[PDB]
């Protein structure tokens, strides 16, 4: 009734207004002003931290993991954190992408 | 001529039996269960060594002081020369005395 | 010991210094598995220095096979018709650096 | 004995470029080509297309 | 609405607390269904490979009983005779068939009886062998907490359909409280599930762990078992058993 939605890639690329869409989501969230460092604010209260996140994660299909989730004290860091971008491409797929010479050649029995 | 002229059958494992799967569960019980229960009482085997580890000499010596009374006679007898055997091993021979 | 093992006289292939110099490898074929711990080394050795040792001689043709094996191997075969298999199971990228140079 | 083309490892295009290298010398690739076939090996050829009906 | 757990425990004065998401299990894309804290103590602390490698090898090896046996120059039968007297002969001198450079003889230094390989890690240590693979959980991205377990239909493919599309592994751990909460949906669809193990968290152990590629707690489940390992710290010499009142124990 609600069986197999297709797998999502865990490739990532930053968009280009990212600054923009932090500010925007940002001010959403908080309701508070911008005066002087927007990218200087803090995340101790749980709640609203989640709500930022949460929202940073529907939109862009990035989660940040448990190990990199203790670590964000500020803002910034999640901003730091969301441009790492990472590919999901096989190891082997990368192998075979980068500049092989012409004298060396892959086969795979997987 | 010693080696065998075929390959054996080959021997499958289940990795995830019931066994294996769930291996060391209930483990940690005292820690983690108000000590009501010593994992010490989670081991199943001869009423001589449950929690118990034991040398030798010492094995023999507790199993004929707990199940010595309802052993079949032979067993009994070999018990006994094997005790005394064994005293006299750990008693008299050896290096380092 | 000499006289339980074959013998030969020093020699080239085909006058190899008296013109050109030419190299006597031709091929280089690699087993190498995808998981198992002794194809490490192997492992480690075609994400980083393959490609550059391809680079460095192009009259060598280097195939990478990446097959499940439990032995890692490394197959050089010679311009005249010479065979010659190493196994490269659980040495180090070191080694294996060594081994193909000097092979 | 068998042909080296006919055993696993083995890629064409890449022996006729390293043994172009392996001389140190810049040979056309084609003409390469054209210089290892053999008029035996076409008639070899032809006559399989012809006896097995494929064109 | 977002459910947010906190640490009731006394976190020390630094070591601020880690964090992790809490998700669930009704739906099939509900993930991030609230926020948690956990204690840094037990889920932050060092690597510790020593301990647990100490915890798991004394996992494997406390409860064995080898009962593997022989049978001694003594416990052969027959054998009581000298064969072919000491002197005459051209023959070996022998006092005994059944001697063990016979064939048919007894062993010299073979297995000898049921033998047990019982020995005691400190609770401590035992304790810390927990926080440690906890802690390794964690750290590794292989620790998963929800608020609870509970399915809307109740079948395996579901289970291992979820698994496959949150991408946690080939093996998962899910770890619940008392062992007769457990609702009888996630109950009827692990017990055909093989790689998929429910256990109460009084069955929590470092072998399962590690033998499972991740671990799927609960929020109860987190506070449990923050609560049973601090206690290990800040606790006095015992001076009698635990099972004994202990006024502030429970
Ligand atoms: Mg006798
Ligand atoms: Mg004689
Ligand atoms: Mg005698
Ligand atoms: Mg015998």
């Amino acid at each position: 009734i609600l069986v197999c939605p297709p797998l999502r890639s865990r490739a990532y690329t930053p968009p280009e207004d990212l600054q923009s869409r932090l500010e925007s989501y940002v001010k959403e969230v908080f309701g508070s002003s911008l005066p002087s460092n927007w990218q200087d604010i803090s995340l101790e209260d749980s709640r609203l931290k989640f709500n930022l996140l949460a929202h940073l994660a529907d939109d862009l299909g990035h989660v940040v993991p448990n190990s990199r989730l203790h670590q964000m004290c500020r803002v910034r860091d999640v901003l730091d954190f969301y441009n790492v971008p990472i590919q999901d491409r096989s190891k082997f797929d990368e192998l075979s992408a980068s500049n092989l010479p012409p004298n060396l050649k892959i086969t795979w029995s997987y | 001529i010693g080696i065998r002229l075929t390959l054996p059958p080959p021997k499958v494992v289940d990795r995830w039996n019931e066994k294996r799967a769930m291996f060391g569960v209930y483990d940690n019980i005292g820690i983690l269960g108000n000590f009501e229960k010593h994992p010490k009482e989670l081991i199943r085997g001869p009423i001589w060594l449950r929690g118990w580890k034991g040398n030798e000499l010492q094995r023999c010596i507790r199993k004929r002081k707990m199940v010595g009374s309802r052993m079949f006679a032979d067993d009994l007898h070999n018990l006994n020369k094997r005790i005394r055997y064994l005293y006299k091993h750990f008693n008299r021979h050896g290096k380092f005395r | 010991t000499a006289r339980g093992t074959p013998s030969r006289f020093l020699a080239s292939v085909l006058h190899n210094g008296l013109g050109r110099y030419v190299q006597q490898l031709q091929r280089l074929s690699f087993s190498v598995s995808r998981d198992g711990a002794s194809s490490r080394g192997a492992r480690e050795f075609v994400e980083r220095e393959v490609i550059d040792f391809a680079r460095r001689n192009p009259g060598v043709v280097i195939y990478v096979n990446s097959r499940p094996c439990c032995v890692p191997r490394v197959v050089a075969e010679y311009l005249n018709g010479a065979v010659r298999e190493e196994s490269i199971h659980c040495k180090s990228v070191e080694e294996i650096s060594t081994l193909v140079q000097k092979l | 004995p068998v042909r080296r083309s006919e055993k696993p490892n083995w890629d064409y295009h890449a022996e006729i470029q390293a043994f172009g290298h392996r001389l140190q010398e810049n040979f056309s690739l084609d003409l390469l080509k054209t210089a290892f076939v053999n008029s035996c090996y076409i008639k070899s050829e032809e006559a399989k297309r012809q006896q097995l009906g494929i064109e | 609405e977002p459910v947010l757990r906190k640490v009731e425990l006394p976190v020390p004065t630094h070591r601020r607390p880690v964090q992790a998401w809490v998700e669930s299990l009704r739906g099939f894309e509900q993930e991030r269904v609230g926020l948690a804290d956990l204690h840094p103590d037990v889920f932050a602390t060092a690597p510790r490979l020593d301990i647990l490698h100490q915890v798991a090898m004394w996992q494997k090896n406390f409860k064995r009983i080898s009962y593997a046996k022989t049978k001694t120059r003594a416990e052969v039968r027959g054998g009581g005779r000298k064969p072919w007297p000491q002197k005459g002969t051209g023959r070996a001198r022998h006092g005994s068939i059944r001697s063990p450079l016979w064939r048919g003889g007894g062993v010299a230094h073979g297995p000898r009886g049921p033998t047990s390989y019982y020995y005691m890690l400190p609770m401590k240590v035992r304790a810390l062998g927990l926080k440690v693979a906890l802690t390794v959980k964690l750290a590794q991205d292989d620790l998963h907490i929800m608020d609870s377990l509970e399915l809307p239909t109740g079948d395996p493919q579901y289970l291992t359909e979820l698994a496959h599309y949150r991408r946690w592994g080939d093996s998962v751990l899910l770890v619940d409280l008392t062992h007769e909460e457990m609702p009888q949906s996630i109950v009827e669809a692990t017990s055909r599930l093989k790689t998929f193990n429910l256990i109460p968290a009084v069955g929590l152990n470092v072998h399962s762990m590690l033998k499972h590629q991740t671990l799927v707690l609960t929020l109860p489940t987190v506070a449990f078992l923050e609560d049973k390992l601090l206690w290990q710290d800040s606790r006095y010499r015992p001076l009698y058993p635990f099972s004994l009142p202990y006024s502030d124990f429970p």
